[PDB]
């Protein structure tokens, strides 16, 4: 039951550096290469290094040759990278991955990366107010992504439509979550809405 | 660099059917010792990838026997013998014979499902949002199939254009549905000065355009 | 003996 969890993700300026980290469980970490990837907003995927079992050799592509550097603890079975001189090109999702035989065969759920300039903004929600009634939150004007929604603390989950975000023409992203509920429903809902890059939480009641 | 190039990048396929994927590398991907080191990944919608083959034709444990690699040099191809509604997705072929390692840009599979008209929802700015200056008017577009819609809002019957953004969901596995959102943004200005707001949606699964619509004051 | 998808090439190291 291999388990890869990465973190370290964040806004970052153009020039400026970051250091991702990917914690294992559940293999012997040291007896297997391991790889970055990343999968920037077009949905493309882009291998960005590999380091072999031991750490003796590392791997990268020219983009980032020289400036990203892949390293790993073997007695903390953690893996790093260490991004630096970033490049507005560099936004992405990055995943850290398993090395099994010859190809990356379990991946962790990924931590984002965004270079901008721009500063960051959290945002506000507002409600979207109601036999079948729909409601839901409009989360609007925050930077950078990602924005996480749930509803009633996660209690919530069927018939819950969280769309994509979408960048609006003043550089700021902007997503409604909508919910189908019987119209009958006295019955509170809520929508819980965090921001990790703006250290912003909030619940909205609709 | 090798680019590989992936054929149907959208696939279109019923339950149970056959599907097959092609992948063409720009350069062979057969390394000195004789082998190809060819592999094939899936991206479940809200997942990161997993690997499904490696080598051409060799499934990883717990890869369905429902899915068959082939091909050599440059031509290589994915097939799916009856398709499930697990296997809805993003398919990704990959080469490392050559460094750096490349991807294919990836074959989005979609189920097909009869034809299912959107219900359609309107909902006007909260007077939260109207204290900041701004109107954001949202029409959604529920469980519909296909995903191809038309949604035109209007403003006191006069249509408008360049002032909304819209947003679709990925099919859902459940019930291989979309739901669409388009958001109408307008200044409080704008917003104050009319009374009708207004979205039309044209869709294969409704023999006439339908509007929904809302009166700021009523 | 070093393990990654790049060594695993040379099929010595599997």
């Amino acid at each position: 039951e291999v388990q890869l969890v990465e973190s370290g993700g964040d806004l970052v300026k153009p020039g400026g550096s970051l250091k991702l980290s990917c914690a294992a469980s559940r293999f012997t970490f040291s007896n297997y290469g391991m790889s970055w990837v990343r999968q920037t907003p077009d949905k493309r995927l882009e291998w960005v290094a590999t380091i072999s079992s031991g750490g003796r050799y590392t791997y990268y592509p020219d983009s980032v040759k020289g400036r990203f550097t892949i390293s790993r603890d073997n007695a903390k079975n953690t893996l790093y990278l260490q991004m630096s001189s970033l490049r507005s090109e560099d936004t992405a999702m990055y995943y850290c991955a398993r090395d099994y035989l010859y190809a990356m065969d379990y991946w962790g759920q990924g931590t984002s990366v965004t270079v901008s300039s721009a500063s960051t903004k959290g945002p506000s929600v507002f409600p979207l107010a109601p036999g079948t009634a729909a409601l839901g939150c409009l989360v609007k004007d925050y930077f950078p992504e990602p924005v996480t929604v749930s509803w009633n603390s996660g209690a919530l989950t069927s018939g819950v439509h969280t769309f994509p975000a979408v960048l609006q023409s003043s550089g700021l992203y902007s997503l409604s979550s909508v919910v189908t509920v019987p119209s009958s429903s006295t019955q509170t809902y809520i929508c819980n809405v965090n921001h990790k890059p703006s250290n912003t939480k909030v619940d909205k009641k609709v | 660099d090798v680019v590989m190039t992936q054929t149907p990048l959208s696939l279109p396929v019923s339950l149970g059917d056959q599907a097959s994927i092609s992948c063409r590398s720009s350069q062979s991907l057969v390394y000195s010792n004789g082998n190809t080191y060819l592999h094939w990944y899936l991206q479940k919608p809200g997942q990161s990838p997993k690997v499904l083959m490696y080598k051409v034709s060799n499934r990883f444990s717990g890869v369905s026997d429902r899915f068959s690699g082939s091909g050599s040099g440059t031509d290589f191809t994915l097939k799916i013998s009856r398709v499930e509604a697990e296997d809805l997705g993003v398919y990704f072929c990959s080469q490392s014979t050559h460094v750096p390692l490349t991807f294919g840009a990836g074959t989005k599979l979609e189920l097909k499902r009869t034809v299912a008209a959107p219900s359609v929802f309107i909902f006007p700015p909260s007077d939260e949002q109207l204290k900041s200056g701004t109107a954001s008017v949202v029409c959604l577009l529920n469980n519909f199939y296909p995903r191809e819609a038309k949604v035109q809002w209007k403003v006191d019957n006069a249509l408008q254009s360049g002032n909304s953004q819209e947003s679709v969901t990925e099919q859902d596995s459940k019930d291989s549905t979309y739901s669409l959102s388009s958001t109408l943004t307008l200044s409080k200005a704008d917003y104050e000065k009319h009374k009708v707001y207004a979205c039309e949606v044209t869709h294969q699964g409704l023999s006439s355009p339908v509007t929904k619509s809302f009166n700021r004051g009523e | 003996c070093e393990k990654d998808q790049f060594q695993s090439r040379n099929e010595r190291c599997i």
